[PDB]
RNA sequence: UGCUUGACGAUCAUAGAGCGUUGGAACCACCUGAUCCCUUCCCGAACUCAGAAGUGAAACGACGCAUCGCCGAUGGUAGUGUGGGGUCUCCCCAUGUGAGAGUAGGUCAUCGUCAAGCUC
RNA sequence: CUAAAGAGUAACGGAGGAGUACGAAGGUGCGCUCAGACCGGUCGGAAAUCGGUCGCAGAGUAUAAAGGCAAAAGCGCGCUUGACUGCGAGACAGACACGUCGAGCAGGUACGAAAGUAGGUCUUAGUGAUCCGGUGGUUCUGUAUGGAAGGGCCAUCGCUC
């Protein structure tokens, strides 16, 4: 199955995304642009264990 | 094996008729693909809603190379 | 016994029968033909019972359309068996008669042999029939 | 090329009073020869995908590109996708270049040289012929030979008629029958 | 014909030029000239157009990009006189490179926004 | 004054297809070459660039022709709203409405803006 | 489909599917057009790859059907994260609870020369209220006071309930 993950911010805020991921296909972290309303910017986000 | 199911009725289809006023916003068809397609003033929606754009009256027209039925907004 | 041999859905509405067979009411092919002038269902066992009486007398010579065919397939509650559970399984074929609807034809023989092999078969079937012969126009 | 000015200044002035052409560029010419390489065995090993570039190069000086399935088929173990055919495409001077070398100094090097087939055409003016096997081309060595492979050749002209198509392929001296 | 899969290649732009209402700068590219027409939303009135035809440029190279560059500015002359300033590039299924980029590149310098 | 060519539209087959004839002054296309910009999962085929030796062959445009396609009445027929009736699985009458198919026939479009050339 | 040309509409009526998938199969810019047939061609054959003509969507669209699809919504490639945060005029749908579409504004981006496009995927299934507990934030509260605990608020996890 496509099992949750957290995408948390490189910023100092606590902010962070919530999706889904295949954990098998693609077992390599998943690293990605996305908005901080925190800190108002476009940051990289970092997967983590939910 | 059997029988039995079938899903819920979608309320699809034609919501403001030719000559009908509408304002900005306002949902014109509902379908499933585009047997509607969007004219002057008509915006299209993921599920392809059309819905107006700007103040009017309702047109609906038969008209370019494919015969396509196309819904504008009209003064 | 007539058949459609496969069909895309094995079991049918009822429906109804109401028109008046604009299309099929013409003896083409032939010259003469056995004309539905009432109106009902066809089986296709009347139907090929029919034939067998057709065509035993008009023994050695002639050719014989049948332009009736049973694609309805009709549906049967067994014995013992309460309403519901199921519409309940294909039983036999029919085809739907409008009055005017030509059913058999044949040429290659005398009209007066015609007339008699049109009478076997139509005793046969359930619907009133008449002889015609072919027209032009 | 070598045989390009050839065409362009002797080829051509024969076979417009040759077919009785009233225009100039209505004589049937040679667009592109292509040459193809049917990659069977393919199924289980790809080290012969890359040896066919090796010698499919080297007689053209082109880089060839791999062709893929166009469908799944089960009577064969392919699928699509995969990897079973090369090709190259010739149309500048090194068109010209590779059918000389071919027509005059490959073709008469082979096992059993009884002519080519005069009826292989199309109908439409381009002609296709097949090699049985390799090392007619010189470029190749014998020694570094991975295995013994053929191919095929296409002349695609721009002849309206495949009778047309004949006429300028015996203009280049094609050994026919 | 590649001239009809030019066409079919232009038509998204234009039909997007369509229902936007903006005043477009149509492009036309041959192996002798270059030209350029102003159009209106509409698409059946033109409002300006500058070509190698014109009697300044007739004369001398006309299929070359340097060609472009003066069709290009006199295109963005003849706009501004008319009253058109803010119009859309169409590119008419020709690739925004060379000719076609320098015609546009001139009307950029030319007062003509875009 | 009108015509021809090109670009963009209106319209979307009565407009299309097929067949045949014709156009190179200009336009356009084919065309020449590839160092330069740029391109090919290979290839100047396409895209792109610099040109004008060659040709209207291909394409395109124009013109003609009902072979196909498309359009298509009048009349009738089927269905049908309402009221009524019968022999009531289905029909009929009064009144309103009215196809689809088919038939007679029609069609080788019509219009607009701009630019160049020519004509008058 | 029944369903009676707006919507809706029952039966232990007639038929099929779902309890997912995808960081690319999303976004964008650029470019392309299938299936099948016939002819020619080494192994090669009905069918593999190659060339030509016809073909004009009879293919494809992750998946069932239906409706769509040329600005292709189908296919390829480069760069990417808009599968963004706050919202939201106005509607559709509707007993409620839920649900659907969404122009536009602000912040911050991606692609493109630019106009622009992008708030997931051609669309319609892929789902489970509250309570309780857990995790990350928080300018809120803090049983004398300062803290803390605990509670609230925002984000999110745990039901083939
Ligand atoms: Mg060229
Ligand atoms: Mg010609
Ligand atoms: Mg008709
Ligand atoms: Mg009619
Ligand atoms: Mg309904
Ligand atoms: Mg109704
Ligand atoms: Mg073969
Ligand atoms: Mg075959
Ligand atoms: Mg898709
Ligand atoms: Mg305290
Ligand atoms: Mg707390």
């Amino acid at each position: 199955m496509r099992e949750l993950i957290r995408l948390v911010s490189s910023a100092g805020t606590g902010h962070f995304y919530t999706t889904d991921k295949n954990k098998r296909t693609k077992p390599e972290k998943i690293e990605i642009k996305k908005y901080d309303p925190v800190v108002r910017q476009h940051v990289i986000y970092k997967e983590a264990k939910i | 094996t059997r029988n039995g199911r079938d899903s819920e009725s979608k309320r699809l289809g034609v919501k403001l008729f030719g000559g009908q006023a509408v304002k900005a916003g306002n949902i014109l068809v509902r379908q499933r693909g585009t047997k509607f397609h969007a004219g002057y003033g008509v915006g299209l929606g993921k599920d392809h809603t059309l819905f107006a754009k700007v103040d009017g009256v309702v047109k609906f027209e038969t008209k370019g190379a494919f015969g396509r039925k196309y819904v504008s907004i009209v003064a | 016994m007539l058949q459609p041999k496969r069909t895309k859905f094995r079991k049918q509405m009822t429906g109804h029968n109401r028109g008046l067979a604009h299309r099929g009411s013409k003896v083409s092919f032939g010259e003469y033909a056995l004309k539905a002038t009432s109106r009902g269902r066809l089986t296709a066992r009347q139907i090929e019972s029919a034939r067998r009486a057709l065509t035993r007398h008009v023994k050695r010579g002639g050719k014989i359309w049948i332009r009736v065919f049973p694609d309805k397939p009709v549906t049967k509650k067994p014995l013992e068996v309460r309403m519901g559970k199921g519409k309940g399984g294909v039983e036999y074929w029919v085809a739907q008669i409008q009055p005017g609807k030509v059913l058999y034809e044949i040429e290659g023989v005398s009209e007066e042999l015609a007339r008699e092999a049109f009478a076997l078969a139509a005793a046969k079937l359930p619907l009133a029939t008449s002889f015609v012969k072919r027209t032009v126009m | 090329a070598r045989l390009k000015e050839i065409y362009r200044k002797e080829i051509a002035p024969k076979l417009k009073e040759e077919l009785q052409l009233a225009n100039v560029m209505e004589v049937p010419r040679v667009t592109k020869i292509t040459l193809n390489m049917g990659l069977g065995e393919a199924v289980g090993d790809k080290k012969i995908i890359e040896n066919a570039v090796a010698d499919l190069e080297k007689i053209t000086g082109q880089k060839p590109v791999v062709t893929y399935a166009r469908k799944s088929i089960a009577g064969f173990k392919i699928r699509e996708g995969w990897p079973i055919g090369v090709k190259v495409t010739l149309r500048s001077d090194r068109m010209y270049e590779f059918l000389d070398r071919l027509l005059s100094i490959s073709l008469p090097r082979v096992r059993d040289f009884r002519g080519l087939n005069a009826k292989s055409f199309d109908g439409r003016g381009n002609y296709s012929m097949g090699v049985k096997e390799q090392i007619i081309f010189p470029e190749i060595d014998y020694d570094k030979i991975d295995a013994l492979r053929g191919l095929d050749i296409t002349l695609t002209t721009t002849a309206r008629t495949d009778d047309e198509g004949r006429a300028l392929l015996r203009a280049f001296k094609f050994p026919f029958r | 014909v590649k001239k009809e899969t030019r066409l079919r290649r232009a038509r998204k732009a234009r039909l997007k030029m369509r229902e936007l209402e903006t005043v477009r700068l149509c492009v036309y590219r041959s192996s002798q000239h270059i030209y350029a027409q102003v159009i209106a939303a509409d698409g059946g009135k033109v409002l300006a157009s500058a070509s190698t035809l014109d009697k300044d440029l007739r004369e001398g190279a006309t299929g070359n990009i340097d060609a472009a560059k003066k069709v290009g500015q006199l295109v963005a002359e003849r706009a501004k006189a008319a009253g058109v300033t803010q119009v859309a590039f169409d590119r008419s299924g020709f690739k925004y490179h060379g000719r076609v980029k320098a015609l546009a590149d001139a009307a950029r310098e030319g007062g003509l926004e875009f």
